[PDB]
């Protein structure tokens, strides 16, 4: 495929460099239209710029710490860090959020990879052989309430068990109710004066609960669980203006008050280089 | 070779090879050819 | 106050004009539907789609007569307060006669292709109401209230997906033999 | 050859009416309602046909038939001016044309006795009770969904309420020439009358003129068994059919 | 839209659904309302990048009218018209109005919109909305 | 396949919405029979609702703790938790029991997956490399009596050995005497005034015995063994009314006295929404 | 095309049942009862088929439906253990297999109101009222022709009598999944249910196991006209059908 | 490809694709067509 065509002198009443950008069309003017060029080839296909490649590499989406300790003298096992819950969303990390939020609608198959790492900040004599349970709680299912709750039996809910230090990896089909995920929603849950804007069950993938299924020991081990998401079979619609300002909340377009200027002011006048 | 039953288990589809930027660069009702006056 | 056979009997009263018989929101994974086979099977899944079949059977005397209006109000609109308000929506006028049962199918009215089984307002299914179209007329030498039995089933276009464990049963200790 | 005729059902838009004690439905002048053809059209504005958004059954407030009730009268399309999108289109368009499927319901037990004459009169031009050359005011001729009760007293500038003289100087026994059906409680619980567009013009103003007037008049008085309530409910259900609207313009202003 | 209060504050229905009088970006911010900084597009993106969306310029030197035909844009086939706005129309002066010496420092803008290829489904009693 | 057919106005002496539910038949009335509809397609097959899919995901069926300690000064090794026995049944967990007990007869191949996890509540310097033995004791075979009994030799009985922290997985063909398992049995073991009702050898899959085959150490390690069952090639007959009340025993239909109401009473009258 | 469907009659052996207010008979799982085929057989003893000597209708003692009656329950084949040659063959043979044609009758006048749910439950394993792990004694689960009255009080070692929880922990509104029919007094006087052999084995012990349990439960309570007796008689008629017996041996001994 | 000798070692059979709810929804002796009177 030719990138630049061979082109000589021009003396014509057709002027390809003059146009009206007011029409909303960006004319496909080529280097050969402003000056005289030689024939050269593209010798490139653009595989690394495909939407499947731009969104199809792993990025961390959640990090959480859980502890193996006795549940005696505790009223809340989640506040004791014996188990932890994650409202599934891809908007907690700004590096991934800005790439994905560059389109209005995206439809993709997910691939989760969970990395659990152990740590003994307090006195321990050996590296404990802990097994972590990651439980998917779809909307409507009972979220675990205790580290040894009846919910963890998981008679129907998907659940994965793996050794701490190692990793687990499972694929998830497109779970949205609509034909594509909504990255933005200019609307509400119901016709109400006080209801939530944008954040609504349109962006509710469900929840994931994490616990150490091993019994409690004599030593405290803090396990940092890291969830990574990699998209497959990605499709995207309605490209959008890129995010410029820092974020403030998940699922909402707000930015901080008194924010710093985003345009990098030049040193000198408009004529300096 | 696919080692699982579901399509969601598969690897990526590679690249959508047929591209056309015109639907984003020139989404105009009447077609405009470069060199002819945009307006007359 | 307690579960009784009486809970399945919708009461009809004689000489009532332009008044409501029964009313309900349409969350099929909750409320009156949670204990039915359709609602109980629906609770093992997260997403639902398609049309529901709602049926009523009359049990008053053979010389008795009544004309009722079954009205389904799609989501976005208030739960109806009058028959004129309900009759503005999807409705079936039922003449109670030789055929003892009416079958009104609730058409799938949604923008989004799937609704959640768990009560969520954006994925709300709407409301059902029943009203006196004419009135209930009882034969001589007969007294009190008569009853309707209400039934629920799915149309062959019904869909369910994303399996989950139900919260209609639970345990604190392992069972033994 | 085993079948029954009393069971019939009519589905219009999202509404369905079912019956088990019906008399064969009447189609006025054996002509089913139809859209205005090009060979008869006068106004050149292309007509708006809203189909299932307006072509459905609307129930009017029930009336109570007592042993001393004289009868009831409704004017069309006035009776449907507050009914959903039909009511709005009827005020937002300058001209309109529509047929109707009228369904009157009055259910009773096997011991009750009485008979209603359900009749549709085109241009049922009312007489004032004051006689002479007095006119009927717009507000009394266009009551809306609550209709005209013929059992009530006469009013200043209002129409006459003597049912026997049909509120216009003709006798009640002669109304049978107009499309009619009887709700004989011994035989039937429902009357049904399908009306085509009846006017001398192809399309017309819906706010200034009523094309037809529906009258429900008890002929044989209500006879309830010993110890039953001396009253029975009557519900009128009307559906616009084969409806056409033309000449959209700002919302029309009417009295009251 | 983004609220001017930052953090996790939501925009109230009454400020996002103004009707025919629209939103003036020249006005002051309001409690529970959206932010009015036009340069950040009321959502955290810069104004110079809006050209990716279907747009047209009304350059007074070249044109008196912009025209944009919009198809139905949603992730679902049909949707609630009272709870959701599918598109938002923005008219933003880039080069400021420069009137000749002695003319009124103001110019009228009229917006004309026509529904097209319209579909309605699920008739029911009239919908109730705030205010 | 069409979900809803295109359908216009109806004026007929055939009324599909009127019927007699007294006949025990639920008429296949469609949306197109009550109102006027447009043509739309199903665009769905129903694979997640198959009986093979509803019963074909793992769920825990038993949890048991066993200990590595010296057998000196002990008369009962099972009461010392040196070895543990499980009467094989799928009725101990209510999440799985209710799904399976929704049918009268079910015939399926089983797949057991055993997860053993270690714990040192008392002082230990390292994570011991324990090996667990899971032994299947079919009815008639000698159930182990001691942690070092001659029965554990397993000259004919199926047995599996695996490291604690890891998992083992083995398939089991349909083992019932009849053509399908009986989830319910309205009968007795023999024609007797005092014999057992319902619970009988019709639901006797056998027993599983669990021990730590490693010798005893200086430190006590409590190992929680978790058995998971996943059904394959599932067939089910005679669908049943769903369980409503909580359970009280394995293999029996009893419910507690003074139980709470199962119908969720409405707030207001029968007319409220 | 002139015919009626409410009139149907069933003749089995020398007995004939006639009806004039019947609802279409139900055939469980759309499968008519049939003899055990060679491709499914396990016991090699050639089966005794008594035909017209056992395949006929037996009437069970009538029950009285009062305004406060909770319902009734019968176990099969136990309910037929004292019925003629079927009752003797059922005790003289070690194994048996049989389908049944159940016919429930409850006649009333055109002024009576009420509805019965007639349902057949395979392996209707009862719960004891004592809870925990308590078993139901053989004598309470095998009552014979007098059946179980759900209106009576609970007994030691007996089953629970709360009809709403179906005596087993399921709700009454969900029994409609099992082959059922309603006797709505306004529409019908008779329910009929043809049951095939339902078991996980080809042939089985008839003395230790009940294959099906017949439940008749009033849903809408009996509403008699003013001045009539607040009671109505219910008669249950059952006929063994497509019956097979195997393994003849000395007469079987059962409790009581 | 199956890696073992027994049928019990195999993965699931997928779905039984030919369904018929009529044996549970309408288990009646005489066949009833919708629109015709259920009883006459």
């Amino acid at each position: 495929t030719v990138a630049s065509i061979s082109s000589g002198p021009k003396h014509t009443q057709k002027v390809p460099i003059l146009t009206a950008n007011e029409t909303g069309a960006t004319m496909p003017v080529l280097p050969s239209d402003s000056i005289e060029t030689r024939t050269t080839y593209m010798h490139f296909n653009g595989s690394e710029t495909d939407v499947e490649c731009f969104l199809g590499r792993a990025a961390c989406v959640h990090v959480t710490e859980i502890q193996n300790k006795d549940a005696t003298g505790i009223d809340n096992h989640r506040e004791a860090k014996l188990f932890n819950d994650w409202k599934i969303n891809l908007s907690s990390l700004v590096q991934l959020r800005k790439k994905l939020e560059l389109f209005t609608y995206v439809r993709f198959d997910s691939e989760y990879t969970i990395l659990a790492t152990a740590s003994q900040p307090d006195s321990a004599n050996y590296s404990s052989n802990l097994v972590v349970q990651a439980m998917y709680v779809p909307p409507g299912a009972p979220n675990p309430k205790e580290w040894d709750d009846y919910t963890w039996q998981s008679a129907s809910n998907p659940s994965v068990f793996f050794k701490v230090g190692d990793t687990s990896r499972f694929s998830v089909p497109y779970v949205g109710l609509a034909s594509a995920y909504n990255c933005f929603y200019d609307g509400y849950s119901h016709d109400d004066a006080e209801t939530q804007y944008g954040i609504t069950v349109l962006n509710h993938m469900g929840s994931m609960a994490f616990r150490i299924v091993n019994e409690h020991d004599e030593h405290k081990t803090l396990v940092k669980i890291r969830v990574y998401h990699r998209a497959k079979h990605v499709e995207a619609w309605i490209p959008r203006a890129p995010r410029a300002l820092p974020y403030t909340s998940i699922g909402r377009t707000n930015y901080p008050k008194n924010t710093e200027p985003v345009i990098k002011k030049r040193k000198g006048d408009i004529k300096s280089y | 070779i696919n080692y699982y039953k579901d399509a969601a288990s598969t690897s990526s589809a590679g690249q959508s090879l047929s591209m056309d930027p015109s639907k984003f660069t020139e989404p105009v009702k009447d077609l405009m050819l470069k060199g002819a006056p945009a307006l007359n | 106050t307690k579960d009784e056979v009486n809970s399945y009997l919708i009461p009809l009263n004689a000489n009532r004009q332009n008044e409501q018989v029964f009313g309900t929101n349409l969350f099929i994974g909750d409320g009156v539907f949670k204990t039915t086979l359709l609602g109980e099977i629906v609770q093992y899944y997260t997403h639902w789609s398609g049309s529901l079949r709602f049926s009523l059977m009359y049990t008053g005397p053979a010389l008795s007569s009544a004309k009722l209006i079954l009205a389904y109000t799609p989501p976005g609109a208030r739960g109806p307060q009058d028959r004129r308000e309900a009759m503005l929506g999807t409705h079936v006028v039922w003449d109670i006669g030789l055929q003892s049962t009416i079958v009104m199918t609730i058409p799938w009215t949604s923008g989004v292709q799937f609704r959640y089984t768990d009560p969520d307002t954006y994925t709300s299914a709407g409301f059902l109401s029943c009203w006196y179209q004419t009135s209930l007329i009882l034969p001589p030498e007969t007294t009190g209230q008569v009853y309707l039995l209400s039934f629920i089933s799915a149309c062959p276009d019904f869909k369910l997906r994303l399996m989950k464990d139900t919260q209609t049963i639970s345990q604190t200790v392992a069972l033994t033999e | 050859c085993g079948y029954s005729d009393r069971v019939q059902q009519i589905t219009l838009g999202n509404s369905t009416i079912t019956t088990q004690e019906a008399a064969n439905a009447v189609v006025c002048y054996a002509e089913w309602p139809e859209y205005l053809p090009d060979v008869d059209a006068s106004d050149v504005n292309k007509t708006s046909k809203p189909d299932t958004s307006v072509c459905r059954f609307y129930t009017l407030d029930s009336k109570t038939w007592t042993t001393g009730s004289k009868g009831w009268c409704w004017k069309l399309p006035d009776a449907l001016k507050d009914m959903g999108v039909f009511g709005q289109n009827m005020f937002f368009h300058s001209l309109g044309r529509s047929g109707y499927t009228v369904h009157v319901q009055c259910n009773a037990t096997k011991f009750h006795s009485g008979c209603l004459l359900v009749v549709v009169i085109p241009e049922h031009q009312l007489a004032s009770h004051e006689g002479g050359n007095v006119s009927v005011k717009y507000t009394f001729t266009h009551p809306g969904e609550r209709g005209i009760d013929l059992s009530s007293a006469n009013e200043v500038g209002g129409p006459v309420k003597d049912v026997i003289y049909n509120m216009n100087g003709t006798l009640l026994g002669n109304l049978l020439i107009f499309p009619h059906q009887f709700i004989n409680l011994r035989t039937n619980n429902t009357a049904t009358i399908v009306i085509p567009y009846i006017n001398s013009v192809p399309i017309d103003s819906m706010t200034r003129h009523n094309n037809v007037s529906l009258m429900v008049i008890p002929i044989a008085p209500l006879t309830v068994p010993t110890g039953a309530t001396p009253s029975l409910p009557i519900t009128v259900t009307i559906a616009p059919m084969c409806t056409e609207f033309s000449g959209i313009r700002s919302k029309s202003i009417v009295p009251q």
